[PDB]
């Protein structure tokens, strides 16, 4: 009614300033960049808690505070090897000037000898992909509470000119309270108009992406439907044991609908799964705001939502710091650190 | 069904992105 117009009407003019703030903070951190405020021998390695082409993501522990942290340490030569400089670049200089409450939080960064290092905040909830893979499907409401916090970190990194590009549930951290902290800013840029990179998971591309068409932001909202589907149905949209079969169903046009998913959700991810872009919700004038206002969404108070005063409809279970029951076990692997600097003039913004 | 065609699937472990 009026009332709720007016509280539309106030937080949208909240939004915009907090936004204009938030773009000042980012900027200055963005372009100078803080560098080399850790060393390696100030944390004990306890557990492998992921892995990834060029490194690994470890707890750690602060040896002098005694805190717990989630330490990535990446492999410089197999990065130059691979050719992933300036991704690599990217995701430590973007994350050292991001702030935001869904965003894993970078504390220390440095280097040595043989690898990049980035200490963050340890989130002992797991991965969404583990919960979900045991749950087998998320019901609409918990799946909503975490599609809203990706709505948000989404409508910020973009204001910033962030593109993200590698939504999925692997990539969405679980903190102690059951809300999510984005991970993985390795195929993230800072844009303004269009990227060309083929990069992404193969069931969360854009159709843009594998058209090799040229393409923007919107890449992300049609991840978010992806992402929402999948959370919703416990499998996604798009699959099937090759890639290039996955790419012939996204660019299809077509999708199908478990008959579980109420009318609202099929409504908002037949909008967001949209092959065209000028008609996909969070690329039409109006922007994000008609995914705010979808009937889906109506039920989240989005305010609310950012000050995380919602009750989690589901929280992973902890026993004290530092323990890691809610991750995988990998093999473990010594950390060699040569005498000889090796790509020091590649990584040397790093 | 289409759970069952994703659970019997090689598709349902930790994926990686392409980057090339």
């Amino acid at each position: 009614g009026n009332a709720a117009a007016a509280k539309k009407g106030s937080e949208q003019e909240s939004v915009k300033e907090f936004l204009a703030k938030a773009k000042e903070d980012f900027l200055k951190k963005w372009e100078n960049p803080a560098q080399n405020t850790a060393h390696l021998d100030q944390f004990e390695r306890i557990k492998t808690l992921g892995t990834g082409s060029f490194g690994r993501v470890m707890l750690v522990k602060h040896m002098e505070t005694g805190n717990h942290y989630a330490m990535k340490i990446l492999d410089k030569q197999k990065v130059v090897k691979l050719k992933e400089i300036e991704h690599t670049l990217n995701e430590k200089r973007i994350l050292q000037a991001v702030n935001f409450p869904f965003l894993v939080k970078l504390e220390f960064s440095f280097k040595d000898n043989s690898n990049l290092y980035m200490v963050m905040e340890y989130a002992p909830g797991g991965e969404m992909f583990s919960h979900l893979r045991r749950i087998g499907r998320f019901s609409e409401p918990h799946a909503r509470f975490y599609a809203a916090q990706i709505v948000l970190t989404f409508e910020y990194l973009h204001s910033l000119d962030l593109i993200y590009r590698d939504l999925k549930p692997e990539n969405l951290m679980i903190d102690q309270q059951g809300y999510i902290q984005v991970t993985d800013f390795g195929l993230a840029k800072r844009v303004k108009g269009r990227t060309w990179t083929l990069c992404g998971t193969p069931e969360y591309l854009a159709p843009e992406i594998i058209l090799s068409k040229g393409y923007n932001k919107a890449v992300d909202w049609w991840a978010l439907g992806v992402l929402i589907y999948e959370m919703a149905a416990g499998y996604p949209p798009f699959f099937a044991d090759q890639p290039i079969q996955i790419y012939e169903k996204i660019v299809s046009g077509k999708v199908r609908f478990p008959s579980h998913f109420s009318s609202d959700l099929k409504d908002l991810l037949r909008n967001l799964l949209q092959v065209d872009l000028t008609k996909r919700f969070g690329n039409l004038k109006n922007g994000v705001n008609d995914i705010k206002n979808h009937k889906w969404f109506a039920t989240t108070d989005w305010i609310a939502i950012y000050q995380r005063k919602v009750e989690a409809p589901f929280i992973p279970k902890f026993k004290g710091p530092g323990d890691t029951s809610n991750f995988d076990d990998y093999e473990e692997e010594e950390i060699r650190v040569s005498i000889n600097e090796k790509c020091g003039k590649e990584f040397s913004e790093f | 069904t289409t759970y069952a065609d994703f659970i019997a699937s090689g598709r349902t472990g930790r994926r990686n992105a392409i980057h090339d």
